[PDB]
Parts: C-alpha cells; structure tokens; sequence
C-alpha cells in the first residue's frame, strides 16, 4: 500500500508493505502508513501509468 | 555557524576533480573559464 | 599575485645557431603555455602549441620539451624568419603580469 | 564569411570621446570569449581588457572603468566607447578573440592606430 504525494513540490512516497487475509474485499481496524523517501524533483508531471 | 540547525528540503552536492587554484573562482555570481561552459553557479547561491 | 618573468632577458645570435629558451612561472601551470612568434610590425602568430607537436609550417628544426613548471625551447638552425620576441604569459589568473620576453636577433 | 575589421580613432583633441567597433562575421560574439589589446608602436604585447560570454566585463586596476561596452546583433558586431581617451593611450589597438585550452589565439585582427596627442 503506497500514498504517492507531492509536498511542496516535492516527490514524497509514504508506503507500507503488510501481510494480509483477503477475505472480504475490505478489511475492518486501522493502520498507518510511514515514508519511505523524498525525492526532491521539482518537475510537473502530467502523467504516470 | 547555522548550517548546522537550518532546514533545507535538498543539498545539490556537486562532486568533481579540477585544478587547484581554480576552486576560489567558483564563487555565487563569479564569472570566469568554468562559469559558462562546465558549471556555473546561480546568481543566489546560497551554499558551500 | 601570479607574476611570470622569463628566465632569459635578452639573447643574440647568428643564422644558424642554437637557441635555449627557459619558460619559468611563478608556481606550476599546466596546458596554459604558447609559443608564439609576433615579429617587428606584422600581426602576432602562434607556431607551437603543447610543446610537443609542430604545426603546419614550423620547421622540424624547432623543439620543445618538459611536463609541468619549467618548459624548454630549442632552436637548432636560427634563420631570418625568426627574427621575433618570444612570449610565453600566465592566461589564468587576472591581472596578467608581463614577463621579460626572449627577444632573438640574427648576426 | 569570416572576417574581422576595426574602426575608430583618428587625430582628436584630448579630452575628446571616441568609439571603436569591432566587426566580426564567421563567429559568435554572444557566446565567445573575447580581448581588447593595445600595442605601442615599436614595442611588445600589452594586454588591456577582457570580455566573456553572457554580460561580464573586466579591466586591469589601472583601466577599471575605462570602458563602455554595447553589442548589436544585426551584423554581429562590438561598440566600445570611451569617453575623454588619454594622452599617451596613442597605440594601435586589436580586438581579439582566444580559443585558450585547445590552441591560443594564432591569428590577430586589423588593429587601428588612435593618437590622442596634444
């Protein structure tokens, strides 16, 4: 589970990599997601795929 | 004395080999032999 | 701050013999040395580059040599078309100081 | 094709401004390294100003504002003016143009004579 964010400008990646039970297409409780690096890039990008 | 504390979101380290006496002239604003066909600095270059 | 003085001042000789020219600089520079030749009145012209490879219409006779501070210039056959100054000058570090200048002469 | 021509200079009263120009064609001025030299007449090398690429002009100490620079594109060309020249400034004068670390500066200019005698 990745947020790929731009802060500031910035290219920001907050991500988590977490085992799981698929069961019920959507689990039930609660979790966080720390970052993982930031790329200072500064450039706008207009697609990704 | 505040570079030690000042938050800057990235630090462009430049790194590269050239001849000695040539590093005082590569100065914010210096212009010279390397200020405008290898590496020139910006008019606000705010660094070491 | 970085004054370059040639080594000789002032060398004359005849049609035929040995130059020995020392290009001294005040420390070591590196790919920053020309060997030019100005001669009385007509435009200045750069002959040797590098010290080491002879450019189109330089005679064979004239050599060059060293690596690092102290370059050398050998004429074996002076000839009248060497009537000239040479000036070999620090083009690195402004102001350029002037150097002494081996002006040779035939006899 | 490439072709360098001076002009300026004459027998003006001191005091008097005056402008030279430097016409080159083959090269680019806005990209180039360039030098003006004055020579006396009978005597050695003397080295005066240094101009580079992108707007930055220098002198010795001794000549450091001597000089006023202007470029104009249409035909490529240097005006350089100065303003109340000096007496013993009488010399023939070259704009120059160095290649510096890949061969130095082998053929010169015209290089005109200005007298700005009494």
């Amino acid at each position: 589970e990745f947020v790929f964010k731009n802060i500031d400008g910035y290219f920001k990646i907050y991500s988590k990599h977490t085992p799981i039970n698929l069961v019920r297409d959507l689990p039930q409780g609660f979790s966080a997601l720390e970052p993982l690096v930031d790329l200072p890039i500064g450039i706008n990008i207009t697609r990704f795929q | 004395t505040k570079l030690n504390d000042l938050c800057f979101t990235n630090v462009y380290a430049d790194s590269f080999v050239i001849r000695g006496d040539e590093v005082r002239q590569i100065a914010p604003g210096q212009t010279g032999k390397i200020a405008d066909y290898n590496y020139k600095l910006p008019d606000d270059f705010t660094g070491c | 701050d970085i004054v370059m003085t040639q080594s000789p001042s002032s060398l004359s000789a005849s049609v035929g013999d040995r130059v020995t020219i020392t290009c001294q600089a005040s420390q070591d520079i590196n790919n920053y040395l020309n060997w030019y030749q100005q001669k009385p009145g007509k435009a200045p012209k750069l002959l040797i580059y590098d010290a080491s490879n002879l450019e189109t219409g330089v005679p064979s006779r004239f050599s060059g040599s060293g690596s690092g501070t102290d370059f050398t210039f050998t004429i074996s056959s002076l000839q009248p078309e060497d009537i000239a100054t040479y000036y070999c000058q620090q083009f690195d570090n402004l102001p350029w100081t002037f150097g002494q200048g081996t002006k040779v002469e035939i006899r | 094709e490439v072709q360098l021509l001076e002009s300026g200079g004459g027998l003006v009263q001191p005091g008097g401004s005056l402008r030279l120009s430097c016409a080159a064609s083959g090269v680019t001025v806005t990209s180039n390294y360039m030098s003006w030299v004055r020579q006396a007449p009978g005597k050695g090398l003397e080295w005066v100003s240094v101009i580079y690429s992108g707007g930055s002009t220098y002198y010795a100490d001794s000549v450091k504002g001597r000089f006023t620079i202007s470029r104009h594109n249409s035909k490529n060309t240097l005006y350089l003016q100065m303003n109340s020249l000096r007496a013993e400034d009488t010399a023939v004068y070259y704009c120059a143009r160095d290649l510096r670390e890949a061969g130095g500066m082998d053929v010169w200019g015209q290089g005109t004579t200005v007298t700005v005698s009494s």
